C-alpha cells in the first residue's frame, strides 16, 4: 500500500482541497539582484528594440520608444501600443460612464489641494538621493527638506504638497545642488557627519529620475526572483496624486470594482459570474478565460499612461492637468540603478572580489560566466558611466497598480470587434484578469478569446498563453480565488503566524485576539481552527513573555514570582495569562479585553496592585501607539521598549507635547510661533504653582529670568 | 528516551542527563566509519562529535565548545576566501566569476514514498500539546470543539 | 550521498538488539530559514481548516453536525471514506483520519522540503490540476498552448525529493483518473 | 600599500594551522 | 623542528614536529 495525496481529488473536487495543493508553510524563497535588473532591463528593452532610439538631451541616456511601433509579428511580448488604440479604449470607458473621468479628476484636485506635505512620510523605504540608498519615507523627506534650506527652496514651510511639489519642480533648474552628505572618518574609529557636499545639475537630474533597486523576498509561486525597484521623494507626491486619481477612477467601474478586501472578492466573483450567465443567449455557450499576465509590466510603457492622464483630465484647470502629467514624465525617463556588482572569485589563490557596478566593464568580459557575459554585452548600449542603466520603457511593479488597472478595464471594455457574434466582459486587478465570453458555439467563442487577446496586443497588454487556460462558465480563478458551480474556495491568503506582534503583553493579547476574531470575520475561519488559532497564540505568547500558569512545573525568573502569586492570590480565575492566570478566551469573547473579562474574579488587592493609577510602569509618552486598532486597558502590562535635525525635531516635539497634553491628541490650532506659546503657558504654569504654593518665590524669579533670556517678558 | 516527572530543564541538562542513561553510546571513543560520503573528513567530524559530547556532559553550564581552533577547520568555516579591493580583482586576469551551478538531475526514489507511508501512521507516542480555552457556553463554540 | 555515518553502539529497545549509527553532516542556514522553521506549527492550522470545510459540506447537506458522522459515522451515515493509495495497481480505501494524517504529512513534507523548486512545481502544477478538474465535469477546457505549461511545470524537476515524488504520484493519479474517464 | 601586498605576492602566503588538523588531513603533504 | 606538510588546493601549511613523524 502506497499512500497517494494526489488521490484526495478521486473524491474530492480540486477546488475544495486546493488550499492543501499551496505550499505556505515552508520558507519562502529568498535571495545579488544585479543579474536580475540587469535581466530585466534586458528584457523590457527587447520586448521594445524594434520602436524608436534616441538620445535624451536632458540626462544624455540612451532613451527607446516602443509607443506607435510596428504592429506585432509573432506571439512573444510586444510593448507597441497604438495610441489610437488606448484613446479609443478611454473614449468608450467614458461613454459608458458619464463624468466619471470629470468627478475623479475633480475629487484628486480638491484633495490634492488639502494634502499636506507630511502625507509623504507614508509608506516604505523610499530612495535617497543625499546618500544614494533606502531610507524609510520621513528620514528621506526630512532630509530632503533640509536640503533645500541651503538651496533656497522654502517650499516645504508652507504646509501644503503643492508648494512643496512646486520647490521640487524648480530644484531640478538650479545650476548646483547642495546638500548634508553623511562622511566616514578614520579617527582608529569610523566616525560619521554631516558635510556640506554639491552637485551639479546633471547629476541631480539623474538622481531625482533614479530608481533603487533590489531583489523581491518572500514572493511565493516563482520559482526565479525578479527586480523590485523603490523612488525617491522628487515623484512620491505626484505619483500619489495620479494614484488617487486611477483610484478614483476604478472605484466605479464595475470590471474593476472597487478594489475589494476580505470577501468581497468572493462577492465579486459571484456577481460576474451569475451576471454573465444571465446575459447568456438562448442555447448559446458563456466560456470563461483564466487568465493570467506574467511580466506584464515591462511592456506598459509611461508615455501610454502619460496619455492617460492627458485623456481623464480632458476638462480641469491647466495647473492640475500639469500637476498629474509629472509622474509619467518622470517615469518615462527613469534610471535604474543596478544591485551592487558582480563578485569575480580565483581558486587557485582562494580570493574573492566584488566589483561594483560602475566598475561592470573595467574587466574583459571573458572573465564572467556564460550568462552574465550575454547579459553585459547585450546591456553595454544602455550603460551608464556612474554604474545604472537607463530604462524609459516597461514600468517597475507597484507604480502605477491602479493606472494599469484602468487600462485593463477599458480593453475588457470593448466588448466585441466587427459586430460579431459574440461579447466579452471581465474582471481586472493588478496583472491579474478573469475573461467570460458568450456566444453561440465554442467556435465563436474561442474566435472571441482571439479576439480579445489580439485587441490586449494593441494595448501593452500582453497574456501568458502558457499560464492561461479556458473553460466553460461556472469554474474559473481570480486573485488566486477558485469559484466552481457557485462555491468560492479563497486559500491562497497566507493566515498571519500566531504570535505575539511583540508590543507589549496587554496590548499583545489584545491584538492577538482580535486578530483571531478578523479573521473568523472576513476570512471564513472557522470555529475550531478559530479555537486551535487561539490556542496556539496563547502557546507563543507565554513562551515569549515567559508567563506560564503558576500551576505549571516550568522554571524561570518570571516564572518564580508568578509561583508566589499562584498561592498568594486566593482568586485563581481573575489572574492575567501574563501573571500566570488562566486563559478564558473562547470564541465568545474575543472582543472584550481580559483586564475587564477578569475583573470581577481578581482579588481585592491584585486589581489595586494591577491597577494601580501611579505605577512606575507607564509613561505618558508611550500612548502614541495605543491606537495604532485594538482595544486595550492601561495597567502594569503596559510598558514600553526602550529605544536602541532628527534629535532636534524629536527633543522639540517631546517638549511641545510635555508643555501641552492635547498637543499628542488632536492638532493645535494658531497663528504664531510654538516658542511664543509656550513661553506664555510656562508664565502660567509658574503663576498657577506660585499662588498654590506648588513652587516656591525663588523658583518663579528664576522661570520669569529664564523667560526673559528667551525674550517674552 | 529519559522519562521524567515533567519538570522543564535547560536543554543542556537534559541532553546530558540524556547521554548519561545512555553511557555505553556516549563514552563510545573508537568510530567504526560505515561510509564517508565524498569528502567529508571522517577524523574532523569525529572529532567534532566527540567535543560536542564532551562539552554537554562537562560540569559547565555554557554549551560553547571547548576547542574553538580544532572546530574552526573541521566545519569548514577556516576554509573561506579572503575578500580584496576591487583594484586587485581588476588587474589580476585569472580572477573570473564563478560558472552558475545547476541542480542535478535525479530520478524518482523508493526511499520518498516509504517516508510518506511511514511518517502518516500512528505510533505510541504524540509530542503535540496546546495550552486551554476559556468555558464553551455557545453551541457553536461547543461543535468547533 | 551527503552523510558520513558511524558505528557507535547497539540498544536494546525491547530486549532485541539494534545497531546505533550516527549520521554526521555539515549544513547551513539562515536566520529566516530558522524563522519560517519555527512557524511548522502552522502545518496544524493547514492540516484542519481542510478537514473543518469537509465536515462544513456535509453539515451543508444534511441538517445536523455531521462530525461523528464524517469520523465514525451514525445511524443513518456511513463513515466517511477517501482513497488514499493503492497495491498492484488497485486503489485502497482509508477512514477519515487517515486521509486527514495524509494530509497533514503532505504540508509537513511541503515544509520540510521546501525551496524555490517546490514552489514553482506546486504553482504550475495548480493549472494542470485545475484544467483536469475541467476536463472531469465535462467542461470543454481548452489550451492555448500545453507545451509552455508542460516545460514551465518540468523545469522544477530537478533534484527535490518532495517534487519528484509529486510528479510520480500525479501521474499515476492521472493515469487512474483517465481510467475512470474510459468508464 | 594595500596595492604592494598583492602586486609583490606578499599576500599569497600559506597559512598556518595547528598541527593537529593538519595531521587530521589526509590531503596535507 | 621536524618536517613540514602542505595542501596547495586549501593552501594550507603545517609543521610536524621531529616526535609525530609516524603519526
Ligand atoms: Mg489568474
Amino acid at each position: 500500500m502506497n499512500i497517494n495525496p494526489y488521490f484526495l481529488f478521486i473524491d474530492v473536487p480540486i477546488q475544495a482541497a486546493i488550499s492543501t495543493t499551496f505550499p505556505y508553510t515552508g520558507v519562502p524563497p529568498y535571495s545579488t539582484g544585479t543579474g536580475y535588473t540587469i535581466d530585466t532591463v534586458i528584457r523590457t528593452h527587447e520586448y521594445s528594440n524594434k520602436g524608436k532610439q534616441y538620445i535624451s538631451d536632458v540626462t544624455g541616456c540612451t532613451m527607446v520608444d516602443p509607443t506607435n511601433g510596428p504592429l506585432p509579428e509573432d506571439n512573444e511580448p510586444s510593448a507597441y501600443a497604438q495610441l489610437d488604440c488606448v484613446l479609443e479604449a478611454l473614449d468608450r470607458m467614458d461613454e459608458e460612464h458619464p463624468g466619471l473621468f470629470q468627478a475623479a479628476s475633480q475629487n484628486a484636485m480638491e484633495t490634492l489641494m488639502v494634502t499636506t506635505v507630511d502625507k509623504l512620510t507614508q509608506g516604505r523605504q523610499t530612495f535617497d538621493w543625499t546618500v544614494c540608498r533606502n531610507q524609510p519615507a520621513a528620514t528621506a523627506l526630512n532630509t530632503t527638506i533640509t536640503s533645500f534650506r541651503l538651496n533656497d527652496l522654502n517650499g516645504a514651510d508652507k504646509g501644503g504638497l503643492i508648494p512643496f511639489c512646486q520647490d521640487i519642480i524648480d530644484s531640478l533648474d538650479r545650476p548646483e545642488m547642495t546638500f548634508f552628505s553623511v562622511k566616514n572618518i578614520k579617527k582608529i574609529k569610523r566616525i560619521p557627519m554631516k558635510v556640506k557636499d554639491k552637485i551639479t545639475k546633471v547629476e541631480y537630474i539623474k538622481r531625482a529620475l533614479s530608481l533603487n533597486t533590489m531583489t523581491k523576498d518572500a514572493e511565493r509561486g516563482k520559482l526565479k526572483r525578479r527586480a523590485i525597484a523603490t523612488a525617491g521623494i522628487q515623484i512620491r507626491g505626484f505619483v500619489l496624486v495620479v494614484e488617487n486619481l486611477a483610484k478614483n477612477i476604478c472605484e466605479n467601474l464595475e470590471q474593476s470594482g472597487l478594489p475589494v478586501g476580505g470577501n468581497e472578492k468572493k462577492a465579486k466573483l459571484s456577481n460576474a459570474v451569475a451576471k454573465m450567465l444571465s446575459n447568456c443567449p438562448p442555447g448559446g455557450i458563456s466560456m470563461t478565460v483564466t487568465g493570467d499576465n506574467t511580466k506584464w509590466n515591462e511592456c506598459l510603457n509611461p508615455r501610454i499612461f502619460l496619455a492617460m492622464t492627458e485623456r481623464i483630465t480632458r476638462d480641469s484647470p491647466i495647473w492640475f492637468r500639469d500637476f498629474c502629467s509629472i509622474a509619467p514624465v518622470l517615469f518615462s525617463n527613469k534610471i535604474a540603478r543596478l544591485g551592487k556588482g558582480f563578485m569575480i572569485t580565483s581558486k587557485t589563490k582562494r580570493l574573492k572580489a566584488q566589483i561594483p557596478c560602475p566598475d561592470l566593464f573595467s574587466i574583459p568580459l571573458e572573465r564572467y560566466n556564460e550568462e552574465t557575459r550575454a547579459k553585459l554585452k547585450k546591456l553595454k548600449p544602455f550603460f551608464n558611466e556612474e554604474g545604472t542603466a537607463s530604462l524609459s520603457p516597461g514600468m517597475m511593479m507597484g507604480m502605477f497598480n491602479m493606472l494599469s488597472t484602468v487600462l485593463g478595464v477599458a480593453a475588457l471594455g470593448i466588448k466585441n470587434i466587427g459586430n460579431k457574434e459574440y461579447l466579452w466582459d471581465g474582471l481586472q486587478s493588478s496583472d491579474d484578469f478573469a475573461l467570460f465570453v458568450n456566444a453561440k458555439d465554442e467556435e465563436t467563442c474561442m474566435e472571441g478569446i482571439n479576439d480579445f487577446y489580439r485587441t490586449c496586443k494593441l494595448l501593452g497588454i500582453n497574456m501568458s498563453k502558457k499560464k492561461s487556460y479556458c473553460n466553460e462558465t461556472g469554474m474559473f480563478e481570480f486573485t488566486s480565488m477558485f469559484y466552481r458551480d457557485g462555491f468560492v474556495s479563497n486559500f491562497a491568503m497566507e493566515l498571519p503566524s500566531f504570535g505575539v506582534a511583540g508590543v507589549n503583553e496587554s496590548a499583545d493579547m489584545a491584538i492577538g485576539m482580535t486578530i483571531i476574531k478578523n479573521n473568523m470575520i472576513n476570512n471564513g475561519m472557522g470555529p475550531a481552527t478559530a479555537q486551535t488559532a487561539i490556542q496556539l497564540f496563547i502557546a507563543d505568547y507565554r513562551y515569549t513573555y515567559k508567563c506560564h500558569r503558576g500551576d505549571s512545573k516550568v522554571e524561570g525568573k518570571r516564572m518564580k514570582i508568578i509561583k508566589e502569586l499562584w498561592e498568594n492570590t486566593k482568586g485563581r480565575d481573575g489572574l492575567l495569562v501574563a501573571d500566570g492566570g488562566p486563559n478564558i478566551y473562547n470564541l465568545r469573547n474575543l472582543h472584550i479585553p481580559e483586564i475587564v473579562l477578569k475583573y470581577n474574579l481578581m482579588d481585592p488587592e491584585y486589581k489595586g496592585r494591577l491597577l494601580h493609577p501611579q505605577n512606575p510602569f507607564v509613561g505618558h509618552l508611550s500612548i502614541e501607539g495605543i491606537k495604532e486598532d485594538y482595544d486595550a486597558v492601561s495597567g502594569t502590562h503596559s510598558w514600553r521598549t526602550k529605544r536602541n535635525e532628527e534629535q532636534c525635531y524629536a527633543k522639540c516635539c517631546n517638549l511641545f507635547e510635555a508643555c501641552f497634553n492635547s498637543a499628542s491628541y488632536r492638532k493645535p490650532v494658531g497663528q504664531h510661533s510654538m516658542l511664543e506659546a509656550m513661553a506664555h503657558r510656562l508664565r502660567m504654569d509658574a503663576r498657577l504653582d506660585y499662588e498654590s504654593g506648588r513652587m516656591s518665590k525663588d523658583d518663579f524669579e528664576k522661570a520669569m529670568a529664564h523667560l526673559g533670556e528667551i525674550g517674552y517678558i | 528516551a529519559n522519562m521524567t516527572e515533567g519538570k522543564s530543564k535547560k536543554p543542556k541538562t537534559l541532553a546530558k542527563e540524556c547521554l548519561e542513561k545512555y553511557s555505553t553510546l556516549r563514552d563510545q571513543t573508537d568510530p567504526i566509519l560505515i561510509m564517508k560520503s565524498e569528502k567529508a573528513n571522517e577524523n574532523f567530524l569525529w572529532k567534532l562529535w566527540r567535543d560536542c559530547v564532551n562539552t554537554i556532559s562537562n560540569e559547565e553550564m555554557s554549551n560553547e565548545l571547548q576547542k574553538t581552533n580544532y572546530a574552526k577547520w573541521a566545519t569548514g568555516d577556516g576554509l573561506t576566501y579572503q575578500k580584496i579591493m576591487k583594484e586587485v580583482a581588476i588587474d589580476d586576469e585569472t580572477m573570473c566569476q564563478e560558472e552558475p551551478k545547476i541542480p542535478n538531475k535525479c530520478r524518482v526514489a523508493a526511499w520518498v514514498q516509504t517516508e510518506m507511508n511511514l511518517l502518516s501512521t500512528l505510533t505510541s507516542k504524540r509530542a503535540l500539546d496546546l495550552p486551554e480555552i476559556g468555558p464553551d457556553v455557545a453551541p457553536v463554540e461547543h461543535v468547533g470543539s | 550521498p551527503k552523510y558520513t555515518v558511524f558505528r557507535i553502539g547497539s540498544l536494546f529497545v525491547s530486549g532485541r538488539e539494534k545497531s546505533v549509527y550516527l549520521y554526521c553532516r555539515v549544513n547551513g542556514t539562515n536566520k529566516i530559514q530558522m524563522k519560517w522553521g519555527m512557524e511548522a506549527r502552522r502545518c496544524l492550522l493547514q492540516s484542519m481548516q481542510q478537514m473543518e470545510a469537509i465536515v462544513e459540506q456535509e453539515s451543508s447537506i444534511q441538517g445536523y453536525d455531521m462530525t461523528k458522522a464524517c469520523f465514525k459515522g451514525d445511524r443513518v451515515n456511513s463513515p466517511k471514506t477517501f482513497s488514499i493509495g493503492t497495491q498492484e495497481g488497485k486503489l485502497v480505501k482509508g477512514s477519515f483520519g487517515k486521509a486527514l494524517r495524509v494530509i497533514f504529512t503532505k504540508c509537513l513534507m511541503h515544509y520540510v522540503f521546501g525551496n524555490a523548486q517546490l514552489e514553482g512545481f506546486s504553482a504550475e502544477s495548480r493549472r494542470l490540476l485545475l484544467l483536469i478538474q475541467a476536463l472531469k465535469d465535462r467542461k470543454g477546457p481548452w489550451v492555448f498552448d500545453l507545451e509552455g505549461m508542460y516545460s514551465g511545470i518540468e523545469e522544477c524537476i530537478s533534484n527535490n525529493p518532495w517534487v519528484i515524488q509529486s510528479a510520480y504520484w500525479f501521474n499515476e493519479w492521472l493515469g487512474f483518473e483517465k481510467e475512470g474517464s474510459k468508464v
